[PDB]
């Protein structure tokens, strides 16, 4: 399962990357999602996941297995065969699997959310042009070397708009530390010994 | 989204169908009125003969 | 005695110079004052080689460098401009922000600036280009540094309580089609040099 | 007539253009684009994929809750172990026995899940599967929102 | 089958220079890191909260101050633990979410 | 539309705004051009509530807020200018350099010759009035950081080949020198009381 | 175009009707009925409430 997770993570990342790909129609992206998911499912690890899912469907057997595990580990011989950590892991094997599959499902949900973002775009006139422009720019972006800081900190030729001017360094604006507030704040380290005669009968 | 796309295509297909049916009549009309424009001269030549 | 410009106009132009932009939705009075005497503002800003662009549709006034005889190399070399030139990671973030902005504007029209996006929505997008350092906190710090830099340029408000930001409509003018198509050509040239 | 009908079911594409001869270009352009994307034929597949993915989600969650309950059972067994080391009285110790709630809402959830498992086998392109999943996620979301009940 | 013979050496070399596990086992300092990591991750199965993890790792590293040949710190083991957790995150040994 | 301002006037005005001053001994072209077009410069600056103070004796031009005294508040606030308050050490350094500049104008006359001083003559007084940071190197580092900070405000030049620096004549127009004298008196009282 | 738009706005008083010139009588009947009986009656009920 530790590798089922990675397989689905890579599938999701590839789908997200290809969504930025301009060549895809809405239909092509839906097709890519469906086919990537099916291909992932048909690999060996995918079949492991599918068998796990079928067992979840027929939950009676998994519950019976966990009950049997509880019975097994209570036996004295268990303490001799396995140290406590191993016994704990074997006891909550089913819990660990049921939790682990959640990451597969979460990557799947991430891909589905992204295709939702892409699908709904029944654009209008003004938007459509800049949409194509941005997609082209983003497709240009992927081929850069982002891990190199120099590439990240290159200076783009964009126009200066929203140009703010501030802090004209007029000499007059200066002012100076007014340390004349000399009054110390007194210390209080007195033990407040109390007499009980002030509370009522 | 897919359902609405299907409905949109179902609606638009007859538009193109009728548009072609209409371009056919447009061609039926243009050359025919050109033939009408040519009729007087043909009849003039035949009348001269 | 001496000709003193209308107090309201002086205050409005001073504030507009201060902030670099001036929106109807946040300071309607000065925005309308400027719209009532735009040629006064042009006469006021012309000597500094600064000018005034306008977008009444979105309700935004932004000072932009005068083009008449400024150095063609770049207008950021202008003496008065204080902020540094944009860099291409910031430009990537600007592109994503503009994409979200147009996506929202499609539904909301050219209405007031309700263009809001959760911080969490950006992390998946940037993760594609800037990699995966395998620590959600690290990438959040990276993204928040980028957003601070962009707020320096006025394109986005700082994150609010719910980890949400509002895209200042000025982005539409820093990422309008002509600017985008200049940047696109320059980037294609850069990639060609990389090859 | 056909053009007005088409605009009746438009979304942001045809509304930008009129309903005359000069507007046929964009209409047929949209028709060509729709045919190129070829979305409608995907519909049967995507219904099945939706069924499978959301069913996986719902079943995984409803099993995660069950095994959390079993973890609580284990915690109570540990408590029982602690009290057993100590005398609550001369010859007594306290034991903690759990039991299963008989709430109506759990009964409805069980009924709905039985229906969902009865829907995998009816072959109608998963329409019955989708209806069962719909009713199940209805309860899930409802209980999610008005949680404190 | 002959491909399985030669291409396998390329597979192994790529693993040697890329895969995090093999890279770790090769480093001069592997056993300390491996022991500390297993100590951290054995006692909890849901993922350590980062601050708890750094505290436990600092406690562990305090033990190894006696190893004369491995990066002895006797001025601030807390900062050492933080830096090394960050480093291991850089190697993709541990991913935090 | 309207005609353009002379490029020289625009350039000099933008310089004066960027640095808040102009110096005859440093940029004579801009200085004399501004002085020969003074009415134009005050007209440009007027609508920003800005004006130029001038000094022919010291050869210094500088900006000055043109807001009428106590216009709406007891002490004014101007949008385009931020009224910074220097930290203690910076205040000491400006006080010291002010006093030494005044002495220089006593011995040489006002504006006749630039003020100069050696770092080795300043460091002892910084030690006197603030305490030893730990070494001569740390003293020099602190002094260099402070001198850079003042250079940012146009108050000091960079260290030269003689480890000497020049005091910018802008100090003659500082806001509240009497407050500086009061702080210096407070300091010479504290250096005694503290030990 | 205008009568198709009208049928588009309609809520069930023109479902039975078509979109042709033979339906012009239907449109006139519905418009006069509205103006003279339905807007009046509905307004009267609204003002009573």
């Amino acid at each position: 399962f530790r590798r089922v997770e990675d397989s689905w993570r890579e599938a999701d990342r590839a789908l997200r990357q290809s969504i930025i790909g301009e060549q895809y129609h809405r239909g092509d992206i839906v097709e890519r999602l469906l086919n990537d998911q099916d291909a992932l499912l048909n690999t060996p690890e995918g079949r492991v996941f599918d068998s796990f899912q079928q067992q979840l469907r027929q939950s009676s057997e998994l519950k019976a297995m966990s009950e049997r595990l509880r019975v097994i580990l209570s036996h004295p011989s268990a303490s001799d065969a396995l140290n406590r950590l191993q016994r704990h892991d074997l006891r909550w094997l089913v819990k660990r699997l049921v939790d682990e599959s959640q990451t597969v499902l979460q990557a799947r949900a991430r891909s589905e959310r992204d295709v939702r973002g892409f699908m709904k775009t029944g654009l209008a006139a003004e938007h459509h042009r800049v949409g194509h422009l941005l997609n082209e720019f983003l497709n240009l972006a992927l081929k850069l070397d982002w891990q190199r800081q120099m590439i990240r900190k290159q200076e783009v030729p964009l126009p200066a708009v929203g140009v703010a001017v501030t802090g004209i360094p007029a000499i007059e604006r200066l002012r100076f530390k007014e340390v004349d507030d000399e009054a110390e704040q007194t210390l209080d380290l007195s033990n407040h010994a109390a007499d009980l005669t002030q509370i009522g009968d | 989204e897919l359902e609405t796309a299907r409905k949109q295509q179902q609606s638009l297909q007859p538009v193109a169908l009728s548009w072609e049916k209409y371009q056919k009549q447009e061609r039926q009309l243009a050359d025919w009125l050109t033939l009408e424009s040519l009729l007087p001269l043909w009849f003039a030549q035949q009348a001269s003969h | 005695s001496e000709t003193r410009t209308l107090q309201k106009i002086r205050e409005a132009t001073q504030e507009l110079l201060k902030y670099g932009l001036l929106e109807e939705a946040s300071k309607p009075n000065l925005y309308r004052i400027v719209l009532s005497h735009p040629e006064e503002v042009t006469r006021i800003l012309e000597p500094l080689d600064l000018d005034i662009g306008i977008d009444e549709i979105r309700g935004l006034l932004y000072v932009k460098v005068r083009l008449d005889e400024t150095p063609a190399q770049d207008e950021w070399a202008h003496p008065l401009v204080r902020r540094q030139r944009l860099n291409l990671e910031q430009s990537l973030l600007v592109a994503i922000l503009r994409q979200h902005f147009v996506a929202w504007e499609q539904e909301s029209g050219t209405g007031a600036s309700q263009a809001q996006i959760a911080i969490d929505d950006l992390l998946p997008q940037l993760q594609i280009y800037l990699g995966d350092p395998g620590s959600e906190s690290k990438e959040r710090t990276r993204l928040l540094t980028l957003l601070d830099q962009l707020k320096g340029h006025g394109l986005v408000t700082s994150p609010d309580a719910h980890e949400r930001i509002v895209i200042r409509p000025i982005i539409a003018h820093l990422a309008d089609p002509i600017n985008l198509q200049a940047l696109l050509a320059w980037l294609r040239e850069q990639i060609a040099q990389q090859t | 007539k056909r053009m007005s009908e088409a605009k009746r079911v438009d979304t942001g594409a045809l509304v930008e253009a009129g309903a005359d001869l000069d507007d046929i270009p964009v209409y047929l352009q949209r028709l060509q684009e729709l045919t190129e994307e070829a979305l409608p034929e995907k519909l049967n597949r995507f219904l099945d994929y939706l069924n499978r993915s959301s069913d996986d989600g719902v079943t995984q969650l409803l099993s995660h809750i069950e095994h959390e309950v079993l973890v609580i059972e284990e915690r109570l067994n540990e408590l029982n172990e602690t009290m057993f080391r100590v005398d609550f009285q001369p010859d007594r110790y306290l034991r903690l026995d759990t039991k299963k709630v008989v709430h109506e809402s759990l009964r409805t959830l069980e009924k709905a899940q039985r229906q969902l498992n009865a829907a995998r086998f009816v072959d109608d392109n998963g329409e019955s599967h989708y209806k069962a999943l719909q009713v199940l996620v209805a309860q899930l979301r409802d209980a999610s929102e008005r949680n404190r009940t | 089958m002959e491909e399985n013979t030669r291409q396998r050496t390329e597979n192994y070399i790529s693993a040697k220079n890329q895969h995090p596990a093999w890279i770790l086992l090769a480093t001069r300092r592997a056993p300390l890191v491996l022991s500390a990591l297993k100590t951290l991750f054995e006692k909890s199965h849901d993922g350590i909260p980062l601050e708890e993890a750094i505290q436990s790792l600092s406690s562990i590293l305090i033990e190894h101050v006696s190893q004369e040949q491995y990066d002895i710190n006797q001025d601030n083991p807390f900062l050492q633990a933080s830096r090394e957790l960050r480093e291991w995150i850089k190697r993709r040994l541990i991913v935090e979410r």
